[PDB]
């Protein structure tokens, strides 16, 4: 009949994969996915807000401040709380930093799975002195919890923009070097460029979101339309993508980095001295030396800590432009300490769904390069 | 024009004519459908609006941007998923009156 | 410590034999510097 | 500065040392039983027993936001020292 | 830094960006540890005599939600909002 | 007084354009 | 009232309250509650006798494109005779707006399988029939995604616990992993955190 | 006793049963069975091994977080024995070598192991030591391994009065010594009784052995459900093998050789109670790497 | 209690299906015993397979035989494809129970179990 | 449509997937929580909390932990009347047993009482 | 504002369309590759040597929590339960009994570091500091029970140092 492939979970991320192909060119791929599966949604259901933040940390692994920031926005938006201006300008320089994290991460593993070697090793001592800079924020390598709803707790320490500043010249350098070096080679080019071509309409039927949508033609950036924060007021632009191709879809992924880099030149020339939470010690916790010299401070504090903080009965869903696309929260709250019901919409698994449209008329190799050309990390699109 | 911006969008040539012919189409099976429900009010309310805008253009960027809808081809997209829909809607006949209730003790929330 | 090399090769340390009777010429580990030097050694100072 | 019992083994701080009926002996063979050897008892009874010349005074703990938070206790008896929760340190009055 | 001129001479040849300005490892610009200790403001919260908690009361703020349809010569057909304006290219040269 | 980190009066530019020699 | 609380607006609330009532005359047949929150996202809930009419005329209709899918899920409430509730998240694209359908159903009933409608429902209706237990009738495949093979019971629901019944660990007398039932280490201690006092009293119900 | 050695709740992985098993040997075949049901039951193992690390390596994740423990013990020493059985509920020996080396010989591992061992747990002042033996250990010749297996069943006889002398027959498994040893050759044709009897009905009659107790002091036997020829063993064996066919020392050929025979002067499964399976369905279990690719029951059953 | 139905009307079409499945499941099982390369003979996994048929005989919703017709046809279309391994297949068969008694006086000496 | 017409029970037991022990052995507590005595407030009522009987929690010989062999013993289902925790206790498969729920009496109490003239409710300590 | 790229036609100018040529039959941009990659050849490495020059860090950094204890005094724990009632993974077990003194004490303080997620919540959520998330990475532990932290390990581990601790907190009790 036609050869029925079992792809196990060895590495070409980590999946099951049986396509019954046609000879050296496919038929029918389906993508057995659950292999990492950890019950996120039950463990969120018999926990507290502050106590299951982590698992919003970590559902989604290679961004580690967007979802953080989509969990929290989702918290106060439900809890009528706008955070301090501070609070919302490191909220923007930390989303634009790890905005250049996944989408340099994505390049990278696209590279190293088509089998290219070296940038790899480049951009990730570039993303070495990432995670410098989150070890001096928080002090986590990669899982900084650090976004409070209510605001960022515990501001960054002086001595801190100066290091940005320098990390953004010499990374505009480099990515100018990564265009160097790759980016009109001849055997990538001829690697991707007419594999999985995308219809607009059916990028809008299978809920294709985020870098699908700017490259198969429709400008639509929740950045743009929806400011759900301080973007308003920080100026720049969006890449769009003429044809569907994955060549187009990388040019976009680039040049959104540039355009981080832009975010962060402007958030770093105008950040205000405002304060680092809310003014509200029913929500954030106290710091600690009034808490030590105060009554009500303890109190707030102890009970914040043992019961959390009670969120008023409702539903709703919030979703932000993580790298990947619209990550969306859609949490239902029964009046109390715990939430009732949390679920995870992911930009990955909507982009997993139309592995039949992306892979129904190329090769194999095109098929690892289709997995590839999605940043999709396996944990997200479990949820 | 050329080649716009979507990818599986080939371009048109005559949007003036082929839009009228939609828009015929739509009065008409709009014309098949019954009177007292408010559906026929509000479809043939927006579309004699927006076929009136349509009437008096030489031009296509001012369509374009004066007609909203945007980009010009979408606006065909839209008016053949609106006669899908109309013809559907022939069907399945939505305008009667509410069906079976809930046992009410339930869209209260918080339980 | 030495200055002129970048951020990274700033501090570096040379172990003894005979710390705890152990042959430590070779197989030498982590975990044998006194906390003082953990703390300066990992540079989250610029005193010794 | 710690107990031993007679089957060999020290006791801790708190008095959890095992029976002759235990198979948790056999557990700690060859490994040691990595106790604390220093209790928290007989570092205040070493303490001097301070005296401060008001009626009813402060304890912070030497250092603000370096310790517990602020009690104040009474020194209004004469046989027993009013005695801090947090600290565990005494004090008394001179009048 | 810190290299012989020759190589520093191929390094610039071999890629034309006069590499040796920045070349991403850092030796005088990382930031002065042990910096002095900070004091922290506080913001528009602790000024005695106005704050009253029934004034900034955001938990209590949220009502609940309202309804209407239920189960229990009219220029009309509206949308959720008005419809979104077309974008136009940036300057920022916009065919890179 | 206050010891927060602002920038001290401002940053320099920082360039976010694709340059290539073409030679 | 101005520092540290949300603003709200006015005028996408009257927006959506107007809307709201006009999606609720123009499809009489199927809708009970048309709700608008404080924070002017739209709910529309719906009888399981019109998924298909009412995302026929959603995604279509030319002053409502919605054409954008998002989470699906039917949230597993007891105390109720129609337990779990389906929500169809729905996102427009020329208009920035946000509206939710959601429909009711119990234990065992087939609703209209939305997969024909929109196409990126396909793995959320599968994974919606794995993990709660809510079959859809007129629907091309439905297997088990996210669960393992071996594994049943319909694990997100408030009927099934925290620790499933089975574990696996691997012995040698097989030579292979089998499953045993469930023998914690710890106990998972619960915590009995909700304390009284009524921290919101414009929620209250009326009494009996 | 004292408590924690009182049972809690179900069986294994952190359901504690009531004893705490110091197994001698342990490493090989036999003691890495029992040790899995131990596990399963969910007891206290002390392995002792004079091995490497990575052999109790393997045997490692059987038993639960910290159940078993690994400790080394030697031949030649009292002391480490006697800290091995310290505290201990029972004692079992599993020990020898079926070849010779220079360091041990088949003299006095049967003799000065068991003396040794069988001496420190009677004055540690432990109870129910099982100790295991082979059948047919009898004082007449043509084997050194059975003449001194006869002289520790006589030995741990005579001292610790009250032991279990417990008695397998050629037990086969998984990873076998004899039938694997069949099936790796290339032979001759005769008539010899044989019957071998499957493990894991041998280790749950030494768990029921070790946990059922008005069973000390009586030695027993296993006898598996087949009693039949060497010569339709082989071709049997061969013929599931799919291979037509038409360490190897003297005294290994001689005990295969040699007849084995049963008397019910001893009590065997059925006075302690779990049933024994036949060859055939373990056969074909065991019975794998055919050729590339590559059912014929025999079944003989003589007298 | 005028309920929408699954696929059928009554218990015949309930019958009829769930006697469709036992036939392919019975038909299903020496193709995967050979495939697996599982241990057990040909006649104890029908006898198991019968004894599941047999295991949810009290039920009498034709509903509820409906979705159980379809818990089966999906196991069945996940078995006849190589998707499950020997260890699901295994774990449908019960080798390692070291199973508890039911007996009263054997639950006493292992108590503290209604 | 709606072509079944039966008036019978529900029987979602054999699709539930827990076996026939917890489903025959073990019974369901259905009750409305009492007040927390410590505290004096009723909000911890109006929810008829469904929870089930507890189980052995024997020592982890380890650490001193509580270890058991109980998957259903941490669960609580708050519902809002009796009827539908009985319909639901019923529907599931369990036994069932529904305690009572003792709304506290209304009371008259009266300070001029408190200070009467000849009756013995006269407080001499306020 | 959006900036769309992929839009050039081939020049039919004689001058592009035999760059082009040259570009596809000469091999430039393949050999601009090579001189990329001899480019960082002749650098120097961005490498540090492990078991020599242990990498940087930051004064906050979590891992290998201990217990400290008050300035020449007992211990500085009460048993208040906050950090069990906060952890997330559910790892703390604490058991309170008072000593013979009279102050609330312990008994039993247990933490599975194969449990912590090392968040610092237990960090942050005492009031009194008396667990602290130390500086160091040094677990590298061979057996599964070892890594189950009793409250003399943690004494230990809190008194193998305090002034690593008392100096990263010094550092930074004015943010927190
Ligand atoms: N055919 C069979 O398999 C039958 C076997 N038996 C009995 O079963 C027992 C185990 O046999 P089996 O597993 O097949 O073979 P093994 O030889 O592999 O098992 C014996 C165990 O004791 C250890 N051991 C042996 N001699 C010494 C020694 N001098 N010093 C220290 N350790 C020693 C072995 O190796 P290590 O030192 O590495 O731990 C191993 O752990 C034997 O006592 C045998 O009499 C009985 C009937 C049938
Ligand atoms: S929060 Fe601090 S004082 Fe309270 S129990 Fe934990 S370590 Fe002890
Ligand atoms: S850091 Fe570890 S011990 Fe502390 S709260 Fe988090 S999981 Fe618990
Ligand atoms: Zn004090």
């Amino acid at each position: 009949s036609n050869l029925t492939l079992n792809f196990g979970p060895q590495h070409p991320g980590v999946l099951r994969l049986v396509m019954e192909l046609s000879g050296e060119m496919v038929r029918k791929c389906d993508p057995h996915i659950g292999l990492l599966h950890r019950g996120t949604e039950k463990l969120i259901e018999y926990k507290t807000y502050l106590q299951a933040l982590p698992y919003f940390d970590r559902l989604d692994y290679v961004s580690m401040m967007c979802n953080e920031q989509a969990y929290s926005l989702a918290v106060e938006k439900l809890l009528n709380i706008q955070p301090p201006p501070r609070a919302q300008w490191i909220r923007v320089l930390f989303g634009e930093i790890t905005r250049l994290l996944n989408h340099i991460m994505a390049v990278t593993t696209h590279a190293l799975d088509i089998g290219a070697m070296t940038p790899f090793f480049w951009m990730f001592e570039e993303r070495e002195k990432m995670f410098e800079f989150y070890e001096r924020v928080s002090g986590a390598r990669m899982h900084a919890a650090y976004v409070r709803p209510g605001g960022v707790h515990q501001d960054l320490p002086l001595g801190l923009m100066d290091d940005i500043y320098e990390f953004s010249k010499n990374f505009s350098l480099r990515i100018d070097e990564l265009e160097e070096m790759l980016t009109n080679n001849r055997i990538w080019r001829n690697r991707t460029v007419d594999i999985g071509v995308v219809t607009a309409e059916d990028a809008l039927n299978y809920g294709f979101s985020g870098v699908m949508l700017r490259g198969s033609g429709i400008q639509w950036d929740l950045r743009k339309t929806q400011p759900y924060d301080v973007y308003d007021q920080v100026e720049f632009d969006v890449p769009i993508g003429s044809r569907g191709d994955c060549y187009d879809r990388y040019l976009c992924r680039v040049e959104e980095m540039r355009q981080s880099i832009r975010i962060i030149s402007q958030c770093l020339n105008k950040m205000p001295p405002g304060e680092i939470k809310v003014d509200d010690a029913k929500v954030s916790p106290p710091k600690r030396a009034e808490m030590k010299t105060s009554m009500e401070s303890l109190i707030h504090h102890f009970k914040l800590y043992t019961e959390g903080y009670q969120v008023p009965p409702g539903a709703t869903y919030t979703a932000i432009e993580a790298p990947k696309g619209e990550f969306g929260v859609y949490l239902v709250s029964d009046g109390s300490s715990r939430p009732y019901r949390c679920k995870i919409k992911a930009p990955g698994f909507a982009h997993l769904a139309g592995l039949d449209k992306m892979s129904k008329g190329h090769m194999l190799a095109d098929v690892v390069a289709i997995i590839g050309t999605q940043d999709i990390v396996f944990g997200e699109v479990d949820r | 024009k050329k080649t716009t911006g979507l990818v599986g969008l080939a371009v048109c040539e005559t949007p003036h004519e082929r839009l009228k012919i939609l828009y015929t189409k739509i009065l008409d099976v709009l014309g098949h459908i019954p009177k007292n429900a408010a559906y026929r009010k509000y479809t043939e309310q927006i579309t004699n609006e927006k076929l009136s805008i349509v009437k008096a253009e030489p031009d296509v960027k001012k369509l374009e941007e004066q007609l909203q809808g945007g980009q010009i081809e979408e606006v065909i997209l839209q008016a053949e998923n609106e006669l899908s829909l109309a013809r559907k809607m022939i069907q399945w006949k939505p305008w009667e009156p509410l069906v079976e209730e809930p046992p009410a003790s339930q869209w209260k929330w918080p339980i | 410590e030495d200055n002129k090399q970048f951020f990274g090769r700033h501090r570096w340390v040379i172990y003894t034999t005979e710390m705890n009777g152990k042959n430590t010429f070779w197989d030498v580990d982590g975990s044998m510097v006194p906390p003082e030097w953990h703390r300066w050694l990992h540079c989250m100072t610029d005193d010794p | 500065g710690v107990r031993t019992s007679p089957t060999g083994e020290k006791v801790t701080h708190t008095g959890q040392v095992y029976d002759d009926e235990d198979y948790r002996r056999v557990r700690f063979v060859g490994r040691q039983k990595e106790v604390n050897e220093n209790f928290a008892i007989d570092l205040i009874a070493e303490q001097p027993v301070s005296q401060v010349g008001s009626r009813v005074i402060s304890c912070d703990g030497g250092g603000g936001a370096l310790g517990h938070p602020r009690v104040y206790i009474n020194l209004d008896k004469e046989t027993k020292t009013g005695t801090c929760g947090y600290c565990g340190l005494q004090f008394r009055q001179q009048h | 830094a810190s290299a012989t001129r020759l190589i520093q001479g191929l390094r610039n040849w071999a890629s034309g960006r006069d590499l040796q300005a920045k070349l991403q490892l850092r030796y005088q610009e990382i930031s002065k540890r042990t910096q002095p200790p900070p004091k922290l403001p506080v913001g528009p919260s602790h000024r005695l005599s106005n704050n009253y908690y029934c004034a900034r009361d955001g938990r209590r703020e949220a009502m609940p939600p309202s309804i209407v349809m239920s189960s229990q010569s009219e220029k009309k057909a509206v949308s959720p909002a008005p419809p979104i304006k077309r974008w136009e290219l940036s300057q920022d040269e916009p065919y890179l | 007084v206050k010891q927060d980190m602002p920038p001290v009066g401002g940053y320099g530019p920082i360039d976010y354009k694709r340059n290539l020699p073409r030679r | 009232t101005r520092p540290t609380v949300r603003p709200r607006n006015d005028v996408a609330h009257k927006q959506l309250s107007a809307f709201g009532e006009y999606v609720a005359e123009i499809l009489p047949k199927y809708v009970q509650q048309v709700q608008v929150s404080c924070f002017s996202e739209l709910e529309i809930c719906i009888h399981p006798d019109g998924v298909i009419p009412v995302l026929t005329f959603l995604r279509d209709h030319s002053n409502a494109q919605f054409k954008s899918l998002a989470d699906l899920t039917a949230v597993d409430i007891p105390t109720r005779q129609n337990r779990f509730e389906i929500v169809y998240n729905l996102l427009s694209l020329r208009f920035n707006s946000r509206i939710r359908v959601k429909t009711y159903t119990d234990e065992l009933t087939p609703v209209e399988s939305s997969v024909s409608v929109y196409k990126a429902a396909n793995w959320y209706e599968r994974e919606i029939w794995d993990m709660f237990g809510v079959f859809f009738a007129n629907h091309p495949d439905l297997r088990r995604i996210l669960t393992d093979y071996g594994f049943e019971g319909h694990p997100f629901r408030k009927d099934f616990p925290l620790s499933g019944y089975v574990e696996l660990r691997y012995d040698d007398e097989v030579k292979r992993v089998v499953a045993e039932p469930v023998e914690l280490a710890q106990e998972f201690r619960k915590f009995d955190l909700n304390s009284p006092w009524e921290a919101f009293p414009a929620y209250r119900q009326p009494p009996e | 006793l004292h408590h924690a050695v009182i049972p809690h709740g179900k069986g294994g992985r952190s359901s504690v049963s009531g004893i705490v098993a110091t197994v001698f040997g342990a490493t090989g075949f036999l003691g890495r069975y029992l040790v899995n049901h131990l596990g399963r039951m969910g007891s206290q193992v002390i392995v002792p091994y004079r091995c490497e690390p990575y052999d109790t390596m393997h045997l490692r994740p059987m038993g639960d977080l910290g159940q078993i423990i690994f400790m080394d013990w030697n031949g030649r020493d009292k002391d480490s024995i006697r800290r091995a059985v310290e505290h201990s509920n029972v004692v079992i020996n599993l020990v020898g070598r079926e070849w010779e080396t220079k360091n041990f010989d088949f003299e006095d591992v049967f003799v000065k192991i068991p003396q040794a061992i069988a001496q420190v747990s009677k004055e540690a002042g432990v109870e129910k030591f099982i100790h295991i033996s082979h059948l047919n250990a009898d004082i007449k010749s043509s084997s050194k391994y059975l003449r001194n297996k006869a002289v520790g069943e006589k030995e741990v006889r005579e001292t610790f009065p009250e032991a279990t002398i417990i008695k397998p027959a050629d037990i086969f498994g998984r990873e076998d010594r004899f039938l694997n040893y069949f099936a790796n050759i290339r032979s001759l044709g005769k008539k010899t009784v044989k019957q071998p009897v499957y493990i894991v009905d041998v280790t749950k009659g030494i768990i029921n052995a070790i946990k059922d107790p008005d069973a000390r002091g009586k030695t027993f036997a296993f006898v598996g459900p087949n009693r039949y020829l060497l010569f339709d063993l082989v071709q049997y064996v061969f013929a599931v093998a799919h291979r037509p066919f038409l360490w190897t020392t003297r005294d290994k050929v001689e005990r295969i050789h040699t007849t084995d025979r049963t008397l019910p002067h001893l009590p065997g499964l059925e006075d302690l109670g779990v049933q024994a399976t036949p060859l055939e369905l373990k056969a074909i279990e065991v019975l794998r790497r055919h050729r590339t690719y590559r059912s014929e029951i025999e079944d003989v059953q003589p007298a | 209690t005028s309920v929408k139905p699954i696929f059928s009307r009554d218990m015949n079409e309930a019958k009829r299906r769930v006697r469709e499945l036992y036939r392919a499941w019975y038909r299903e099982v020496p193709n995967t015993v050979h495939l697996f390369q599982l241990d057990i003979s040909v006649k104890q996994g029908r006898d198991k397979v019968r004894e599941m048929f047999k295991k949810n005989a009290h039920v009498t919703d034709p509903r509820v035989v409906d979705l159980l017709v379809i818990k089966g046809k999906m196991e069945l279309e996940e078995t006849i494809n190589v998707w499950k391994q020997r260890t699901h297949v295994m774990r449908f068969f019960h080798e390692t129970e070291a199973p508890r008694p039911k007996d009263f006086l054997s639950k006493f000496y292992v108590g503290h179990d209604p | 449509t709606q072509l079944i017409t039966v008036d019978e029970k529900l029987d979602i037991t054999t699709l539930t997937g827990v076996p026939e022990e917890h489903i025959k052995t073990r019974k369901a507590r259905i009750f409305v929580p009492a007040r927390n005595n410590m505290q004096s407030g009723v909000n911890n009522t109006k929810k008829w909390k469904m929870e089930f009987d507890t189980r052995e929690r024997w020592e982890n010989p380890l650490m001193g932990w509580a270890s058991t062999a109980d998957p259903l013993s941490n669960l609580v289902l708050t519902f809002s009347t009796k009827e539908d925790a009985i319909a639901f206790a019923e529907k599931n498969g369990w036994s069932y047993d529904v305690e009572e729920r003792k709304v506290p009496k209304p009371k008259s109490k009266s300070y001029g009482a408190n200070f009467s003239w000849n009756k013995r409710t006269r407080v001499s300590t306020k | 504002t959006y900036k769309y790229v992929n839009l050039r036609e081939p020049s039919m100018d004689m001058k592009s369309v035999t760059d082009r040529a040259a570009q596809t039959l000469l091999w430039t941009e393949l050999i601009r590759g090579l001189g990329m990659t001899l480019s960082y050849l002749f650098r120097e490495p961005a490498t540090i040597n492990y078991p020599f020059e242990k990498g940087p860090l930051s004064p906050r950094f979590r891992g290998e929590h201990a217990l400290r204890r008050y300035p020449s005094g007992e211990e500085r724990c009460i048993a208040c339960k906050l950090c069990e009632a906060v952890c997330p993974a559910q790892a703390i077990t604490i058991e309170a009994e008072p000593r013979a003194d009279g102050s609330r004490r312990t008994t039993r303080y247990d933490i599975d570091m194969t449990k912590c997620i090392y968040c610092g919540f237990c960090q942050e959520a005492c009031p009194v500091d008396a667990i602290v998330e130390g500086p160091n990475f040094e677990f590298s532990t061979e057996t599964h029970e070892e890594l189950l932290y009793n409250k003399e390990k943690l004494l230990n581990n809190g008194d193998k140092w305090e002034a690593e601790i008392a100096a990263n907190i010094q550092a930074d009790y004015l943010y927190r």
